[PDB]
């Protein structure tokens, strides 16, 4: 019942004659009538901090320049590699002859087989960038 | 209904409610929809009376809420260097992540609780 009237950026406290107390430093509640204040995502050197924590709402987060978010909420950063390259466990390796990447970002994938569709090569493929298709 | 008063009764820090409740055969372990027990309200708040006897009749101490946040973790936050030590003492996960993939050890350093980090670190 005293805990229902609670807003957001607040907790229900009954020790100390109030009824709710503010959330602490680092912590917030983003819903009305938290019995307990969520932790901050604290963000320092990879992760970049994009939105500031407030009382009411958590901060959220990139990573720094030459890395990538991975997983929802930017749970982890992966380096990022070159075009034509994919990141292997012993680090940034080129692609494979038959296969591209066309981003900094993820594994090598093979050339399109133009012969499936019908129509040829029109412009031959790289490690850096797909075959093109034609006739 | 039992369990709702149980999580108020800790939370109050009404100390005799509880052990009533308790008696009553309320759930020990009630969370709530944010996967609140007992034990995280009473750990929350510093009231080692009722975190004793949570405890005593059967509390899971490595409880997680939605977030990942243990009872540790709430009292390491909250500068509760008795409450973290009996909880620590009653078996407590002392390295367990939250979501956010910090141990209480990571949140009593966040609040500036650098006393309470050190405990945490010498144990494991
Ligand atoms: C893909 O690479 C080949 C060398 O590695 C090159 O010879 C191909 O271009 C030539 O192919 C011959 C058969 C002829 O069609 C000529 O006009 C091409 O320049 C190259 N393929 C394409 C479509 O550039």
């Amino acid at each position: 019942d005293p805990c229902s009237n609670c807003p957001a950026g607040t907790f229900c406290d009954n020790n100390r004659n109030q009824i709710c107390s503010p959330c602490p430093p680092n912590s917030f509640s983003s819903a009305g009538g938290q019995r307990t204040c969520d932790i901050c995502r604290q963000c320092k050197g990879v992760f970049r901090t994009r939105k500031e924590c407030s009382s009411t709402s958590n901060a959220e987060c990139d990573c720094t320049p030459g890395f990538h978010c991975l997983g929802a909420g930017c749970s982890m950063c992966e380096q990022d590699c070159k075009q034509g390259q994919e990141l292997t466990k012993k680090g940034c390796k080129d692609c494979c002859f038959g296969t591209f990447n066309d981003q900094k970002r993820g594994i090598c994938r093979p050339w399109t087989n133009c012969s499936l569709d019908g129509k040829s090569v029109l412009v031959n493929g790289t490690k850096e960038r797909d075959v093109v298709c034609g006739p | 209904d039992l369990g709702k008063k149980l999580l108020k009764a800790a939370q109050e820090g009404q100390d005799d409610e509880v052990r009533e409740l308790l008696k009553a055969g309320a759930d020990v372990n009630a969370k709530d929809l944010r996967g609140i027990t007992p034990l995280h309200v009473a750990a929350w708040q510093g009231h080692l009376e009722i975190v004793e006897v949570l405890l005593k009749a059967g509390a899971d101490v490595n409880a997680k809420d939605s977030k990942g946040e243990t009872p540790l973790h709430l009292a390491a936050f909250r500068g509760h260097l008795e409450i973290v030590e009996v909880l620590l003492k009653a078996g407590a996960d002392v390295n367990a992540q939250d979501q956010q993939g910090e141990t209480p050890a990571d949140l009593a350093a966040l609040a500036g609780h650098v006393d309470i980090a050190e405990v945490l670190q010498k144990a494991a």
